[PDB]
RNA sequence: AAAAUUUAAAUUUUUUUUUUUUU
């Protein structure tokens, strides 16, 4: 008698303005490229005219006082400029000068730089501070030393290096703003202008959360700049921003081409070299189809030809780092520097090696690459050292290295222009698939060739190894600007500090998150449709009588009571021992296609021999065949299969005026609408072209015999079905037999028509709110269900009260962002480092600071592994309750989120090991080691914070003891631009 | 007290199990006031 | 298979003498 069994028993049962596109067109010096014909139609000067677009519009607050920015006579060049600026740049600087924020979205070679140059001085002449943003240190390192040469009084802020903290102008990466927006730097309090570059990284599924949220955390007084690659859907951003910080924002689109591009196709081992996209951006079908014709290592022909073409510099693009090193070796019999230049190479090169220790001046990987680097040849990828990464690009920017073997950083790594771009792998792996690269990928991966004042053109050469579909090479090369949408997700350190800072809420973040702008846009259209539907409803809304609703309420009771009986009329262990041939039966298959009255051909059962375990209904395993004369003349009589009720389409009754014929259909007990009590001549002659048609004329003679109605087999009088279940069931209709006829104006006063008068009101009664449920369903923050689960988590972790008041537990990771904050609190709260040594626990910190999988390390010395076994025990119970949290995380896969393999190398660098020696213990490249090494310092320094907040004095003794033992010789790397 | 008031809950649990066991739509046909009383008994609910 | 991601801790001068506590 367990107390849930009572659930189990069966009971006792009886805005848009200033919207204009402008045109700009100039002439370009002629060039043939490597096609011997000219690339375009020549003009009379020997010039070639191009043209391009200048769109402008501005997003509007309600009721705002607007005057056109095209009229804005700029009273002063707050920065003057030597040459003729461009019309959109002219359009740009007025928006700064008149004092409203603006997105301009162009390509990097266009001169978006120049607009950023202007607002500095207008901030500086008004003594204001200004933020210049970047996602990359080396993006800033470009812009810093540039602006440091330009205006000098510029602060740089980096996780690596701050310079001049109280300068007037500030250049810093994205998260630092976010970090100094959480704790409220007063640095912010003299800033009125922000230069957001690289705005499109909001669609980063990795990091784009930071760009989005940090803009939401802006005070609304501030003016802003926005620079990014061309997207088609730029206005959506302005349409998002202009509300949520409540000031106007202009847009400027262009598609401008600075130096003119020429797309070529090299079939690998094919010999056609085909301009298929001109500078006027036209798909050549025929050259492509010649390139389809010319599709029947290879680079080594191409390069010396390009060197004969003198199209230096030239950049090679792989889709993986190791491929370049191979492609480095496939080319290296050449040389492209003079020994004067190679002295100019080597001497300056040693000054790059001068900032290392002499023990470090002999490190192996750099010994290997340097003769390739001597040969006028460079390689680009991350895996090098950062000191290697900078020296190459210099010598690339100073042109000693004609060749670059590159990946996707240098695609983003600008201020290092090219002349020639090589596409070695057409496709590329996207985390899920070695896929045909999409459009704006390739468009971003286009423009890097062609120096502005120097290069005549842009040389685009793609090696292909498949006869690609025509629209794909279009969709790759004649490309599309890719859509920019929010990749907003959640993260717990964000969830911390919004409770920690009092003034706002995490919910408030979601109210202004762009991730629901999907849920924003189409709804007022549907409101407009609802504002339509709320009107059309009101027309039919009142009929002449209320009782027609009650009649429909009678008809609602009518329609269901016939419904329940027919499924009891179609009884599975009935309509049996009466299915004999000639028994006149009413045919209505499944309640979908009523076929009049017919005569039984036979009855049978469908035998499933191909699938033994499947299920037919006890209705549907039984196969009846019945001749009806209610078959349409043009039904596929030849296509329905005998003894199979799988009827194809076109098979139907003869509709209004359509010719009725006779045919035989395989039917079941579900098809039986009713069965009469007469048997005519059913032919034992099965199919002889005119025995089923004698049935239907005899059916018509039976439709002469009872034109009014066949006496159906009564379950009372004919099938003799006598169940108190069955007989009392009909009583629901035996009110409708009475009460429908009883009701005043059952059909008087055109009540049948007045029903449809009510019904056309009643449908409008249904479908608005049906739509309005959808719109009300289209309201809310859909992310709350994630968030409401995460509200569980910290309470389960005790990081806050159920009143959400943050505990000291949750207070810990407030200075932790650099790792799993969810774990790192518990490890220290499990205190397992009390008997870890600085060499020992550091290997446990290698279990955090690195993500990418590689070869198996051995099972190491167990005094590492048992703490590694110990921390593994902790996070499972954590992820257990995460599984309990309805948070869809595979606990197993949550564990292998932790990577435990470099621990040995970490254990030995703690013991003073040589950089040379530890290089042997992995394949993982040396900068990537440092990329977790200098990550690891950021960890340990944020670990020093914790014992200050707790008082674990042993820990603080142990913490900087670690920090002594990592921060040393090669970890002391600095850069050259700075 | 658990054993008292839940025994009264069990009492109404079975009564809740006793509710829609009969065919209820038939007198909803025979009057709105059956249904409206059933609505009114749901107004308790 | 690439790509990359984070910090910030406080400075320079105004004051009045000591006895004296129950064999």
């Amino acid at each position: 008698t367990d107390l849930f069994d009572v659930f189990e028993e069966t009971p006792v049962e009886l805005m848009l303005a200033d919207s204009f596109e402008q045109e700009a067109s100039r002439e370009v010096d002629a060039s043939k490229g490597l096609t011997n014909s000219e690339t375009l139609q020549v003009e009379q000067d020997g010039k070639v005219r191009l043209s391009h677009q200048v769109r402008h519009q501005v997003a509007l607050p309600p009721n705002y006082d607007y005057t056109p920015i095209a009229e804005h006579k700029r009273v002063n060049e707050a920065r003057t400029y030597p040459f003729t600026l461009d019309p959109f740049q002219d359009t740009a600087i007025s928006c700064i000068d008149r004092g409203e924020s603006v997105l301009v979205s162009a390509h990097t070679s266009a001169g978006k730089t120049v607009v950023a140059e202007y607002a500095i001085a207008q901030s500086l002449k008004n003594k204001q501070r200004v933020i210049y943003t970047s996602p990359i240190k080396a993006l800033s390192n470009q812009k810093y030393r540039e602006l440091l040469a330009e205006f000098g009084d510029v602060g740089l802020m980096t996780g690596d290096i701050t310079i001049n903290p109280d300068a007037g102008c500030l250049v810093m990466t994205t998260e630092i703003l976010r970090s100094m927006l959480y704790r409220g730097s007063e640095v912010m309090r003299e800033v009125a202008w922000v230069i957001f570059d690289e705005v499109h990284y909001m669609r980063d599924k990795e990091r784009g959360v930071v760009w989005e949220e940090t803009i939401i955390l802006l005070p609304d007084k501030v003016r802003y700049v926005f620079l990014s690659a061309t997207i088609p859907n730029a206005m959506e951003f302005a349409e998002w921003i202009c509300k949520i910080h409540s000031q106007p924002c202009h847009i400027v689109y262009t598609n401008f081409r600075p130096t003119p591009l020429q797309h070529y196709l090299f079939p690998a081992h094919g010999d056609g070299i085909y301009l298929v996209v001109d500078e006027k951006s036209t798909f050549r079908e025929e050259n492509f189809q010649k390139a389809m014709a010319s599709i029947s290592g290879d680079i080594y022909k191409i390069v010396k030809m390009i060197w004969k073409k003198k199209y230096n510099p030239v950049i090679v693009f792989s889709f993986s780092k190791r491929d370049c090193e191979e492609l480095a070796l496939k080319m290296s019999k050449l040389d492209f520097n003079s020994d004067d230049e190679k002295e100019a190479l080597t001497k300056i090169f040693n000054n790059a090696i001068a900032l290392l220790p002499e023990t470090d001046r002999e490190l192996p990987q750099i010994k290997h690459i340097l003769p390739l680097l001597r040969r006028g040849i460079g390689i680009h990828h991350s895996g090098l050292l950062p000191i290697l990464k900078e020296v190459i690009e210099i010598l690339f920017q100073e042109g000693f290295l004609k060749v670059l073997f590159a990946t996707e950083t240098f695609s983003i790594g600008l201020n290092m222009p090219a002349k020639t771009v090589v596409f070695t792998s057409v496709r590329k792996w996207d985390g899920q698939q070695f896929r045909w690269v999409s459009g704006g990928e390739y468009i971003q991966m286009s423009g890097r060739a062609g120096r502005r004042g120097l290069d005549d053109r842009g040389i685009v050469i793609m090696m292909i190894d498949e006869k690609m579909e025509p629209q794909v090479a279009k969709g790759m090369v004649k490309g599309q600007a890719d859509r920019l949408d929010s990749a907003f997700h959640l993260g717990y350190n964000m969830i911390l500090n919004l409770m920690r800072v009092e003034g706002i809420s995490p919910e408030f973040m979601l109210e202004h998150s762009f991730f629901q702008f999907q849920n924003v846009i189409s709804v007022p259209v549907m409101e407009k449709k609802l504002a339509e539907l709320k009107k059309d409803f009101d027309g039919i809304e009142v009929e002449d009588e209320e009782n027609v609703k009650e009649y429909h309420e009678i008809e609602q009771a009518i329609k269901g009571y016939r419904e329940d009986v027919r499924q009891v009329v179609t009884h599975p262990a009935n309509a049996l021992s009466f299915l004999q041939p000639g028994r006149l039966v009413e045919i209505s298959v499944n309640g979908k296609d009523n076929y009049g009255w017919g005569a039984v051909v036979d009855f049978a059962k469908r035998i499933n021999k191909r699938n033994p375990s499947a299920v037919y209904t006890d209705h549907e395993s039984y196969i009846v065949n019945v001749v009806v004369n209610t078959m349409y003349i043009d039904s596929p009589v030849n296509l329905l299969k005998p003894f199979n009720p799988t009827l194809p389409e076109g098979i139907r009754p003869a509709e209004e005026g359509e010719k009725s014929i006779c045919a035989v259909i395989p039917i079941t007990l579900d098809s039986i609408k009713s069965i009469g009590n007469l048997r005519l001549y059913m032919p034992k002659d099965i199919r002889a072209s005119g025995q089923k048609e004698t049935v239907g004329k005899s059916l018509r003679e039976v439709n002469r015999r009872f034109p009014d109605g066949i006496p159906v087999l009564d379950p009372v009088k004919n099938m003799k079905i006598e169940d108190e279940d069955f007989l009392k069931l009909m009583k629901k209709i035996d009110v409708l037999n009475t009460k429908l006829s009883s009701n005043p104006l059952t059909n008087s006063m055109r009540l049948e028509e007045l029903y449809g008068k009510y019904s056309r009101k009643h449908d409008l009664h249904e479908d608005m709110k049906q739509l309005k449920r959808k719109i009300s369903e289209s309201q809310a923050v859909i992310q709350l269900d994630d968030l409401r689960r995460r509200k569980r988590v910290l309470r389960r972790l005790g990081f806050c009260t159920p009143n959400d008041i943050i505990e000291l537990k949750g207070r810990v990771a407030c200075e932790i962002s650099s790792g799993d904050e969810l774990l790192l609190t518990e490890l220290i709260f499990n205190g397992n480092f009390n008997e870890l040594k600085p060499e020992q626990a550091a290997a446990l910190l290698s279990c955090f600071a690195f993500q990418e999988r590689c070869k198996e390390a051995p099972r190491l010395k167990p005094e590492l592994a048992e703490p590694l076994k110990a921390m593994r025990e902790i996070a499972a119970k954590i992820a257990k309750i995460m599984k309990d949290s309805k948070i869809e995380v595979v606990e197993k896969d949550y564990v292998e989120s932790f990577r435990h393999e470099l621990m040995e190398v970490v254990y030995e660098w703690c013991r003073g090991a040589t950089f040379t020696q530890i290089c042997k213990m992995t394949d993982v490249y040396e900068g990537s080691l440092i990329r977790m090494f200098k990550r690891l310092e950021e960890l340990v320094k944020e670990l020093v914070d914790v014992a200050n907040t707790i008082g674990n004095s042993s820990l603080k003794e142990k913490m900087e003891a670690v920090l002594k033992l990592i921060h040393r010789d090669i970890v002391s790397a600095g850069s050259l631009y700075l | 007290n658990p054993d008292v008031l839940l025994s009264r809950v069990i009492n109404v649990v079975r009564a809740a199990s006793s509710l829609a066991s009969q065919d209820v739509d038939f007198y909803k046909n025979l009057d709105r006031g059956f249904s409206k009383d059933l609505k009114s008994k749901a107004d308790k609910l």
